[PDB]
């Protein structure tokens, strides 16, 4: 998820 | 970022500051271990989304690969929440201002098994910031240092050097003597060792709350905790 | 309190003179037995060293105990990282126990800790860390790590900061370079703190799984982290 | 033990 939100 | 002056650095950092969020505190029922951990994790999870946007606005951060950005935020997120909490709490001696509707004292920490020791460490850091008269412009530099430093073990090191120059310029402009500038720089950075410590102890705490099914952890907060492979 | 009346040169001299000796060492269980047998012997020398750090014996017995319980594994690790600086890719636990990264794997969960220690070594090598800097950093760890859990301690810490800056000025750094280097050095202490907390969990885990029996001084310092 | 070695 973090990779996506970045 | 490397060509910013100190004054442009401070503006960008102050400009980037995330909002203060509210908790979902409901004063109609007593606290339990589960409901207090629910409030705190709900708050954290909402703050993490704002933290991600804030990081993107930290000069130098968006120059890194997506892999390096992910790693830094995974390493630093809990330190960054804590330093923000300690900053918010500075003008409330003996309390932690998790949110403007959630101001907790150490005895309310006792409601969750093992949290009181962590509240005590946060209260102590907030008292140190007060004793030092930590300024807003210094706090935003320290917060950026945590993001760039905590997971770094050459571009990163240059930006970190630029933030050091910025802290020194702030102190000089405030009228500290040359010797007072280095002494203060050291006192500020040595507090980061303590924030690291509290972050490690907080992560172990959150992991135990999860492993004991005290509170459900979902989504971004779940993934950031799991990144620590405890 | 003549600790606070030392010159920068006299502080460096006192720290150099206080330094502990390098001790020797001798499966998963034999490797852990070696490392903890070494640690436990080093801890006795660390207590002597602390007493020679200017300002430390001015503190109450209670505060002395607290600072050493907090700091001991940081202080062992910063020593190990220093000894290993000139052995890229290896950890010099003792002159006769020089372990490469892959020997980390002989012990469960250990390789990740070896990786962090090797990265710190590498960082010290890339900054060209000097011995005189290293003894200041080690004293800062003793005095800083448990201080928040007091005025005399902050005043001593300030004198050690002055000492680090004096060393950099003497080496010809510009003021901008001295401040930058002092920050780089102090920011490494955050990494050391992280490795100590990871290493304390690991040690506690090896104890629980009866991988290694812990006795005496080492066990009591572990137990202090409860 | 630490107490004693410190004194
Ligand atoms: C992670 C914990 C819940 C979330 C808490 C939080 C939540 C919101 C915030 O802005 C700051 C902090 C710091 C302390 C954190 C706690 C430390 C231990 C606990 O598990
Ligand atoms: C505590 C451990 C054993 C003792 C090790 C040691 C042992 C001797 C020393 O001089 C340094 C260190 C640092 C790393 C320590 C280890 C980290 C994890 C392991 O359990």
């Amino acid at each position: 998820i973090l990779h996506r939100l970045l | 970022a490397l060509s910013l002056t100190a004054d442009q650095m401070v503006s960008a950092l102050l400009d980037a500051e995330p909002p203060i969020l509210y908790s979902e505190y409901d004063p109609t029922r007593p606290f339990s271990e589960a409901s207090m951990m629910g409030l705190l994790t709900n708050l954290a999870d909402r703050e993490l989304v704002h933290m991600i946007n804030w990081a993107k606005r930290v000069p130098g951060f968006v120059d890194l690969t997506l892999h390096d950005q992910v790693h830094l935020l995974e390493c630093a997120w809990l330190e960054i929440l804590m330093i923000g909490l300690v900053w918010r709490s500075m003008e409330h001696p003996g309390k932690l201002l998790f949110a403007p509707n959630l101001l907790l004292d150490r005895n309310q920490g006792k409601c969750v098994e093992g949290m009181v020791e962590i509240f005590d460490m946060l209260l102590a850091t907030s008292s140190r910031f007060r004793m030092m008269n930590l300024q807003g412009e210094e706090f935003v530099c320290l917060k950026s240092i945590i993001l760039l430093n905590s997971g770094v073990y050459d571009h990163i090191h240059r930006v970190l050097d630029k933030i050091t120059d910025t802290l020194i310029h702030l102190m000089a402009k405030a009228g500290l003597t040359l010797q007072q500038q280095h002494q203060r720089l050291a006192q500020l950075l040595l507090i980061l060792s303590h924030i690291r410590h509290m972050s490690n102890k907080g992560m172990e705490h959150l992991y135990s709350m999860k492993c004991k099914n005290v509170v459900p952890l979902y989504g971004l907060l779940l993934e950031m905790l799991d990144a620590h492979r405890l």
